[PDB]
């Protein structure tokens, strides 16, 4: 049963989440699709830290913590923000609300089909969800809220933010789902597939290291092994 | 600490 | 409401679930020895189970293949965290020794994956899960429609719902005042993925450093 | 297939 503090609660994410970039064109055209699909990753991280920051219970923790939530979670976020970007009827992806990238387009950006390919057929299933604006910031939310990430110091209050919003998402999807009592679960077991994309993404980082090819300062720090 | 090694989103977070 | 069905799949699946001892060079090959063929008992048992899944023999044999190949460890991990001694902090395999975060170390595990296991089996414990509930983790572990080379995955996608309702149904039974608990159940499900990764690099591991993972083992787990 | 590769996952199946 939505109580008013969960309604007010996701609105307020709902509203948090409601340009400069090398545009999108040989090694020079490479290395420039490269530098698109990374400047983008940027314009995400950045528009992540923003989106946190709004996060009830997020500047409260620590910033270390912040900090240790925001490295890990950012990728899994992207993910999920390319998943509702996802044209279902081209198989495309469309950022800048403008161009259309499919997994070819992904490939000629530097990245590798054993990432490419999970991406495509994570965003492919989580369009049969169909999830509206709230679900999808609730489960960001509890995504960066995750109490096991590397490095956390108070798991016990991370975790206890993780339940808030675990419980809003229940009690907002049963207003929106009244027959279906598997889609809150169905949207929770999206983040069991968000971790293996992660780790499929780190050697992604790694492969991206054996070809020497180097990501800027921003997503070398977040996603790099220094 | 991981807040020495990640300046950039330290002032992300700190802006 | 726990159905008539769901009440006869859940005591289904808790029916269903109801070697080189332990001691230089020698020293160490005979503990992991002991540790990687204690596995090898597990994924013999984990395939047992899983043929008395509701569905699962229904599944072109190739799925089920995937399935049992890539759940294998994460089931090694839920069984693992179920023998977790909060007090010792220990875990008792096979009921007599019980090993901890050392006992695994002399055996062949490098600490970053120790540490996981145990802070897992620290966490799981402290929901303090019976049985039916670490039966249907595992159901719900192994329908996994996300695994590589799920041929099926409409199917063993809703596979795994029947179970995750299963569940749903028995946690407002089990904890009728706490409804996070069966979220906080599957979350888990969460950190397993991530467990599962930290041993792929294990398992690397023990390639670089030239040791050798019996047939069975070396078949689900060797990057061939 | 992963049944070639998989035999005695298979064979344990199978028996
Ligand atoms: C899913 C992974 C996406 C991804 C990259 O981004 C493509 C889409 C970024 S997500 C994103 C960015 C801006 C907007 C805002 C707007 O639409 O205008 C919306 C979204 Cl959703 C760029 C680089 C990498 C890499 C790597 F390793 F090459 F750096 N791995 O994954 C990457
Ligand atoms: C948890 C995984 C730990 C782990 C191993 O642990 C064996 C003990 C946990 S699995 C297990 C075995 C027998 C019983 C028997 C009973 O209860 O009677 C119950 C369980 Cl749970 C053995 C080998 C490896 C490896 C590797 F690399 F060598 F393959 N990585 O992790 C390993």
């Amino acid at each position: 049963q939505l109580s008013p503090e969960q309604l007010g609660m996701i609105e307020k994410l709902v509203a948090a989440q409601q340009l400069r970039v090398t545009p999108w064109p040989s090694r020079e055209a490479r290395q420039q699709r490269f530098a698109h699909f990374t400047e983008l990753a940027i314009v995400s991280v950045q528009e992540i830290v923003d989106f946190a920051k709004q996060l009830p219970g997020f500047l409260q923790l620590s910033r270390e913590d912040q900090i240790a939530l925001l490295k890990t979670s950012a990728i899994e976020v992207m993910l999920l923000e390319t998943s509702r970007r996802y044209n279902p009827g081209s198989e495309s992806i469309t950022f800048l609300k403008d161009f259309s990238y499919n997994r070819e387009d992904f490939a000629k950006a530097g990245l590798q089909v054993e990432f490419i390919n999970p991406i495509f057929e994570f965003s492919r299933a989580m369009n049969e969800l169909q999830l509206n604006d709230a679900e999808f910031a609730l489960l960001i939310a509890i995504s960066i809220f995750s109490a096991d990430r590397p490095n956390v110091q108070d798991q016990l209050q991370v975790e206890r933010l993780q339940h808030t919003y675990v419980e809003a998402l229940h009690a907002y999807v049963s207003i929106h789902h009244p027959h279906d009592r598997l889609m809150f679960p169905r949207m929770l077991m999206k983040l069991v597939s968000l971790r293996t994309l992660s780790s499929v993404h780190s050697e992604q980082v790694f492969a991206l290291r054996l070809q020497d090819k180097k990501l800027p300062p921003l997503l070398s720090e977040i996603w790099d092994v220094h | 600490s991981l807040t020495e090694r990640h300046k950039i989103l330290h002032r992300l977070l700190q802006e």
